């Protein structure tokens, strides 16, 4: 789940950056850079207490410990 | 007897879950407080390190 | 909407369960699942190679829709265990004391021993009058007709399981020269009507556990036979 | 008004004139623990 | 059975109402304690952290521009910072 | 009779045992919401716990 949140809002970043006419004249040369698809990860992010086995758990605390170093790995391949 | 215990059962209940929250909001404001101090130390670190360079 | 929700619930548990109970007694094959080895055990062909992913989805929805109307039913149940309890009270009160009179007169204007016996001991297992006593002015408690009316109390309390127990196989012996024959159209209708309608009672005066058992998914997992 | 319902009408017609209880709930309730006993088997 | 006196069963049933309260009270008892347990383990983190604010803004007004001298040392002799790595898992 | 003062008795045991049912989902709606609150106290102090940490990494030299 955090491996796939980090790549989804990666892509996101990627993709809204990506300079929109260059995105246009590839459509035009018939090599479209596919926009990515939508998801919902909203609710799965602000869950705070799952109720699992007796156990409450902070999802959300669990996504950020992985997505944090994600953030790290990516900024550490940069440099 | 059954009504007394109700009654007791109910303002026990009541009165430390009133606690509680008491004890939760004093621990917001607490961490309100620090964020605000810690911003300020991190303000003026900011400047320290500019004004070196 | 208490039963309604009930049953909808069952509807959706039972097409789940249903459907992998089918599956665990098909498994699928290499003929059936391009997917799916020669050499795979029986229970990962009946669970895994049994479901494309369409059907995998399928069952996520109707699980998620089960156990989310399960949150809001539960979340409703002290306003339901009020208004259940008002209900079924009113309907046997306003069954025993009132309509019960008509089949009641025409058991003592006619010589129907049998026939009153138990309609009056159902009458004495169950009803609350609002004085306290039985009205013995009753012009058909007498025998003749009507120039009557009784004003049933309303309470939030259902029978006991005894006295619905009672009542209910009373009044199944009637309309069950049997004790059907002699009684009239109307009254036969009637009875029938309120046998087949407390039918649910016991389950909706125990409502919390019911919604648990019209939602279980438990059997899912456990797999000790195979 | 269904067919049966005229035919009980005409019924009607040729027919005029010219506890333990308790104990088969005891026997039902005494039966229904040995279904308990058996689950637990 | 069925057989059972009507005011013996009221009795009996209020009976197990006031022990339901009894269990409803170490019930609640068990709530409140799993809360405070963590809310309590809260302050002596907020109290550690209170006070490392306080001796940091000390050591933050002290700090002097004209006299800092940067040192090459601080890359070849000395760690690079690191921020908490650690990840919680096998919660069950 | 019996009956109509049984009739009395088990009104009077429906109230007290809704009441009760009261009691136990306050408890557990209590709960829930405390453990929201928890969460978010505990995500605020430790972002709060790291950043001073690297402030206090800015302002101090590193291990030999
Ligand atoms: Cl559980
Ligand atoms: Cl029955």
């Amino acid at each position: 789940l955090a491996d796939q949140i980090f790549a989804y809002y990666k892509v996101m970043a990627g993709s809204l950056l990506l300079d929109k006419r260059l995105r246009s004249e590839c459509k035009n040369q018939g090599a479209t850079i596919h926009l990515p698809p939508s998801n919902r990860y909203e609710t799965l992010l602000k869950q705070r207490h799952v109720q699992l086995l007796g156990r409450s758990i902070d999802l959300n605390r669990l996504i950020t410990q992985r997505v944090s170093a994600a953030m790290y790995k990516s900024l550490e391949l940069a440099i | 007897y059954t009504t007394q215990s109700l009654a007791s059962v109910a303002y026990l209940i009541n009165t430390l879950a009133n606690n509680v929250l008491q004890m939760l909001d004093i621990q917001a404001s607490q961490l309100r407080r620090m964020e605000s101090s810690i911003n300020h130390i991190s303000q003026t670190v900011d400047i320290h390190k500019e004004k070196v360079a | 909407l208490a039963l309604q929700g009930l049953q909808l619930l069952s509807q959706w548990s039972a097409h789940v369960m249903e459907v992998y109970s089918w599956k665990l007694v098909h498994p699928t094959d290499k003929y059936s699942n391009k997917d799916c080895p020669d050499s795979a055990e029986e229970y990962e062909r009946a669970t895994r190679y049994n479901y494309t992913s369409e059907e995998k989805f399928a069952l996520v929805e109707v699980i998620a829709m089960i156990k989310g109307l399960q949150v809001l039913m539960g979340r409703m149940e002290s306003v339901f265990n009020h208004a259940i309890r008002h209900t079924v009270y009113a309907a046997l009160q306003d069954f025993s004391q009132v309509t019960l009179r008509e089949p009641l007169r025409q058991a003592i204007k006619k010589k129907k021993n049998v026939i009153q016996s138990v309609l009056q001991a159902i009458r004495k297992t169950v009803c609350d009058w609002e004085t306290g006593h039985e009205p013995f002015n009753d012009p058909a408690l007498r025998g003749e007709k009507d120039p009557f009316d009784i004003k049933v109390p309303r309470r939030a309390v259902g029978p006991s399981s005894t006295q619905l127990y009672m009542v209910r196989t009373m009044l199944e012996s009637l309309i069950a020269k049997t004790l059907r024959s002699s009684l009239e159209g109307p009254t036969i209708l009637d009875i029938e009507k309120f046998h087949r309608e407390s039918f649910f009672y016991t389950h909706l005066i125990n409502f919390s556990e019911t919604l648990q058992q019209c939602c279980d998914l438990s059997q899912l997992w456990f797999r000790e036979f195979f | 008004v269904t067919l049966e319902d005229a035919l009980s009408n005409v019924d009607l017609l040729e027919e005029l004139p010219l506890a333990r209880y308790i104990e088969q709930a005891t026997v039902h309730s005494s039966m229904n623990e040995m279904l308990e006993e058996g689950q637990e088997y | 059975g069925i057989k059972n006196e009507l005011e013996c069963v009221t009795n009996i049933s209020l009976a197990n109402i006031i022990r339901q309260l009894s269990s409803l009270s170490k019930y609640a008892e068990d709530i409140f304690g799993e809360l405070f347990n963590e809310a309590h383990s809260f302050s002596f983190r907020v109290n550690s952290l209170q006070e490392r604010v306080d001796r940091l803004s000390v050591s933050v007004t002290q700090l002097d521009p004209k006299e800092e001298e940067l040192s090459l040392q601080d890359i070849t002799m000395r760690k690079a910072f690191r921020s908490s790595t650690i990840q919680d898992q096998q919660l069950f | 009779r019996e009956i109509h003062q049984d009739w009395a008795n088990r009104e009077y045991i429906e109230i007290i045992t809704s009441s009760i049912k009261k009691i136990a989902d306050f408890l557990n709606s209590f709960d829930m919401s405390c453990r929201s609150r928890l969460a978010t106290l505990n995500e605020k102090l430790t972002a709060l716990e790291r950043r001073i940490e690297y402030i206090e990494a800015r302002v101090t030299k590193g291990e030999t």
